[PDB]
């Protein structure tokens, strides 16, 4: 055939992983993917709902599609078969998020350097936006209200194991491990899940001022 | 100055070695020295923290366990054992708590706070453990990319996609244990005020008789965010 | 077998094996299916057994083979109706994952 | 294993007729019971409960039941 | 200059959302510095109990 | 149907007149435009 | 080594110095 669809295949793939689950891989990406991209999805049938849905923010990228039961559905399962993990949430803010990037994607203009903006952007809901005080007080009440599940009451000494073994196999086991991959993951990891919380809630968020000057503070207070 | 220089001061002579030694080269060891002892902590602190969860007696697998929503037992278990280890991290005298704590599950969107997983409560006297454990979900299943990019710039079933997870749960137990510990030292104003800043760890938790020297698992790397 | 021993096999009887096997002979006819252990104990090479009537075992199979196309699977195997039934159990129940739902397609014929 | 949704019990709930272990170490006990149109059959509960009788052998059932013990409890990852 | 001009657009980047920066710039630099005595006694504490 | 042939032809054409031609015109093209021009191409 | 900050040229200096300054005189 004329179109390589294996190469094509993992191009959409890096891409909606990288948008949508919005997993720790981070490269830069070029017109050639997103174009390969959409090719993809046009190309199978199955993916013509998700084709339509991209389609649709061209020329009006702030609001979220109107769709029914069944289409929602359709669309989990596709986007689910393409990403081949069924083992993951990605009920509805998967794909909100995914929306809002391509409409900020489709409806930006050329840049030679990237334009690193955060993915807190068109959020639903028309709500206006609100402060950290006021959700944080008003969801504190819901939460203050009632049930709890567990009364550990006495306090048993955190438990260690004795055997000096289970630690030097787990030593050995966990050596090899690159210590830099893992802090990046777990610090990107945080940061994610923290974002898309944000942008769910429709508040403001700190870009450079809440995690920073908590890593600041803690850098700070360590050193000196 | 960049370089040294030794002289030897020979009895009645006059014949003298003159060598020139650098500083970078002992810099070097130095850095390397530290590097190395830092990262043998940060393991061993990683090791005794599996070993406990693995003495915890539960047979699934981490994510799994965090995955069942049906039970909220295991997840109050382990939330508390690691709460427990960073207390000990802090404070290796004492190891267990004083009071009584009461562990609440919650799945859904109200009770999530924006940002701060890990609530961290008290009510008429009693320490409360309100946790999203949906949040958790979220972030322990982000496919954590494992290929060799270091980008640092200036028997066992254990992969680094376990080893990055638990050492996440160990970093979310972290900053809610700092905000416990704020909220222990001072009023209730000040944990509030502190929720929406994080600006007030600098009271005194720096090396200090009340704040004893820790690596905290998050001084190991400085990081930053890129924005402009 | 050892498994299945520890599980409610109490002592080490000399032909275990048989034991096991025999006390699952009992019952391999008058509920016309394969017991499990057999399918343990052994790709395709599928296994049956006969009575002196014609019927096949595994679904109860005529002498012949597998049938090509008995009937279709249009109220089950689309999407919409095993994701109805996933969500109705998952609310009951109170779980949040851990359940999977497969509709019935091994149904050769009744 | 989710499906056996682990109850907790303080103290532990007494249970009346043939008891039998199945998982001692992780609480998974069989018990008679019989729906009023006397339709017996064996509820798979796990959780903290005790027998006021001794708790009699899993090796004295009807096999059918044990066949379907053996398709649950043992784990099927190995092919 | 069809050719030149897709090729140069399609080499631009598109957009990321950023992400977290590692530095930990020249290790410690100087944060902590130890001497003689504590060190030493920590040491010696150690070599002194047997072998 | 799922693709309005009409529009995307016509910015296929503005976009390769805008390359070719090097356009004075100081109106900036989306990469919408691009992916529109590339599928239109495709399907001709 | 050891992670310490030594006499940069104090103690080992003092230690050739005098032992140098008592060989005179």
């Amino acid at each position: 055939e004329l179109i390589n669809m294996r190469r094509y295949r993992n191009a959409a793939r890096k891409l909606i992983h990288h948008y949508s689950l919005n997993s720790t891989s981070s490269t830069e990406y070029k017109i050639s993917d997103v174009v390969m991209t959409m090719i993809f999805l046009l190309r199978s049938e199955k993916y013509h709902s998700l084709f339509k849905l991209l389609e649709t923010t061209f020329d009006d990228y702030t609001c979220r599609p109107q769709m029914t039961q069944v289409q929602t559905d359709t669309l989990l399962d596709a986007v689910r078969s393409l990403l081949e993990m069924p083992s993951t949430t990605i009920d509805l803010t998967t794909v909100d998020i995914m929306r809002s990037s391509f409409a900020r994607c489709f409806n930006s203009p050329i840049m030679r350097y990237a334009k690193i903006v955060l993915l807190q952007n068109v959020a639903l809901q028309r709500d206006k936006r609100t402060t950290l005080e006021e959700l944080l007080i008003e969801r504190g009440e819901k939460i203050q209200m009632l049930q709890p599940q567990q009364y550990i009451n006495s306090g048993t000494e955190i438990p260690f194991c004795d055997d000096a073994e289970f630690l030097n196999r787990l030593l050995k086991h966990i050596d090899p491990y690159p210590l830099s991959r893992m802090y990046y993951n777990a610090a990107n990891t945080m940061f994610y899940t923290t974002m898309e919380n944000y942008a769910v809630s429709n508040c403001k968020f700190n870009i450079e001022d809440y995690n920073n000057i908590f890593k600041v503070m803690e850098n700070i207070r360590k050193h000196s | 100055c960049n370089k040294v220089r030794t002289v030897t001061e020979i009895v009645n002579s006059d014949e003298k070695i003159q060598k020139t030694y650098e500083l970078a080269e002992f810099d070097l060891k130095n850095l390397s020295s530290l590097e190395s002892y830092e990262t043998l902590k940060i393991k061993l602190a990683l090791s005794k923290y599996m070993a406990m969860l693995s003495t915890l007696e539960m047979t699934q697998p981490l994510l799994e366990i965090f995955r069942n929503k049906a039970d909220t037992r295991q997840i109050a278990a382990v939330v508390f054992s690691t709460l427990a280890f960073i207390h000990n991290r802090f404070h290796p005298l004492v190891t267990n708590f004083t009071n009584k704590m009461e562990f609440v599950v919650t799945e859904t969107n109200d009770t999530s706070i924006p940002g701060e997983p890990i609530l961290f409560t008290e009510n008429e006297g009693v320490l409360l453990c309100s946790v999203d454990r949906p949040s958790i979900v979220k972030m322990l299943s982000r496919e954590f990319d494992t290929e060799a990019l270091v980008n640092f710039e200036n028997d066992f079933s254990i992969t680094e996609v376990e080893a990055t997870q638990y050492l996440t749960l160990l970093l979310t137990v972290e900053h809610a244990y700092l905000h416990y510990y704020i909220f222990k030292n001072y009023g209730v104003f000040e944990y509030c005020k502190s929720l929406t800043d994080h600006s007030l760890f600098t009271n005194k938790l720096r090396s200090t008789m009340s704040t004893k020297t820790s690596n905290l698992l998050l001084s190991k790397f400085k990081f930053t965010i890129e924005d402009f | 077998i050892k498994q299945a021993q520890s599980l409610l096999g109490i002592p080490d009887y000399s032909q275990t094996v048989v034991d096991f096997v025999k006390m699952f002979q009992k019952i391999i006819f008058p509920y016309q299916l394969v017991p499990n252990v057999i399918i343990k104990l052994n790709l395709f090479c599928k296994n049956d057994s006969i009575a002196i009537s014609s019927s096949g075992i595994v679904p109860i199979n005529m002498p012949d083979f597998s049938p090509p196309n008995t009937f279709d699977y249009s109220d089950y195997a689309n999407r919409t109706n095993i994701n109805f039934v996933t969500q109705r159990v998952l609310t009951d129940g109170g779980f949040s994952s851990g359940i999977t739902v497969t509709p019935v397609k091994y149904n050769y014929y009744l | 294993p989710n499906l056996l949704v682990y109850r907790q019990s303080s103290p532990p709930v007494r249970l009346t007729g043939d008891v039998y272990v199945v998982d001692k170490n992780e609480k998974v006990f069989l018990v008679k019971h019989v729906f009023s149109n006397t339709v017996p059959a064996y509820l798979l509960i796990r959780g903290d409960y005790e027998s006021s009788s001794d708790l009699k052998s899993l090796r004295d059932l009807n096999p059918w039941v044990q066949n379907t013990l053996l398709k649950l409890l043992i784990p099927d990852s190995v092919q």
